[PDB]
């Protein structure tokens, strides 16, 4: 889930 | 408890529109002039690969939005995931109030709803998109209030789907804030808030018009979708 590396 | 001593809480409203104003992704220019004319499949690549490089400045903005990296990383990418198309929405109807009966998706980038008709059931949302444009063109919507209302739809469209509650009424309250200074009466501040409130559950309605459109086009194959815009619409299935 890239959103949730993009995020952090 | 999440959020509970946020800085988000304790800003004066002129401390909030600042932090909003600050957080403001660029305006991106299409990487490609389109030729004329438009197929189904050169239209919907030009949206894709726009809303896809808007999508990361996204996340940049998210991140300066007070309220939203005091949220869990999970929490984060449910708003994310349930927000991008009524903030990719929002932001080009804001963009496009200076061009009546047109959607400015990019300075190089310019459609009429004629346009719109070179990919099947596009026309009805550019309608939708060029209605909701022209509402906040009578309305006189101000820079401020847009980044009021851009942060609202982030917190609020995923929230049923009490930290974020806090957060909201702190932007209701710069909202109210920015029409008393502007010297409406409190009788037009409460009418404004709600005919502003009242255009999210549009722009919600366009972004799931849009959403099945977007299923309907990754079906067809018609353009290749990045893996970031895949993961978005399979959290909508």
């Amino acid at each position: 889930a890239i959103l949730h590396r993009l995020l952090q | 408890g999440a959020g509970a001593g946020s800085l988000a809480l304790s800003l004066t409203a002129d401390q909030m529109v600042s932090a909003l104003l600050d957080a403001e992704p660029p305006i991106l220019y299409s990487e490609y002039d389109p030729t004329r004319p438009f197929s189904e499949a050169s239209m919907m690549g030009l949206l894709t690969n726009l809303a896809d490089r808007e999508l990361v400045h996204m996340i940049n903005w998210a991140k300066r939005v007070p309220g939203f990296v005091d949220l869990t990383l999970h929490d984060q990418v449910h708003l994310l995931e349930s927000a991008w198309l009524e903030i990719l929405m929002i932001g080009l109807v804001w963009r496009s109030m200076e061009h009546p009966g047109k959607l400015l998706f990019a300075p190089n980038l310019l459609l009429d709803r004629n346009q719109g008709k070179s990919v099947e059931g596009m026309v009805e949302i550019f309608d939708m998109l060029l209605a909701t444009s022209s509402r906040f063109r009578m309305m006189n919507l101000q820079g401020e209030e847009f980044v009021c209302l851009k942060s609202i739809i982030l917190l609020n469209s995923g929230v049923y789907t009490d930290h974020i509650h806090r957060v909201l009424d702190k932007i209701t309250d710069t909202l109210i804030h920015l029409m008393a200074k502007a010297g409406l009466t409190l009788q037009q501040q409460h009418q404004r808030l709600a005919q502003l409130l009242l255009i999210l559950s549009h722009i919600r309605h366009m972004s799931n018009k849009g959403m099945e459109h977007l299923y309907s086009m990754k079906c067809k194959n018609v353009v290749p979708l990045s893996d970031l815009l895949l993961e978005m619409l399979d959290a909508h299935r």
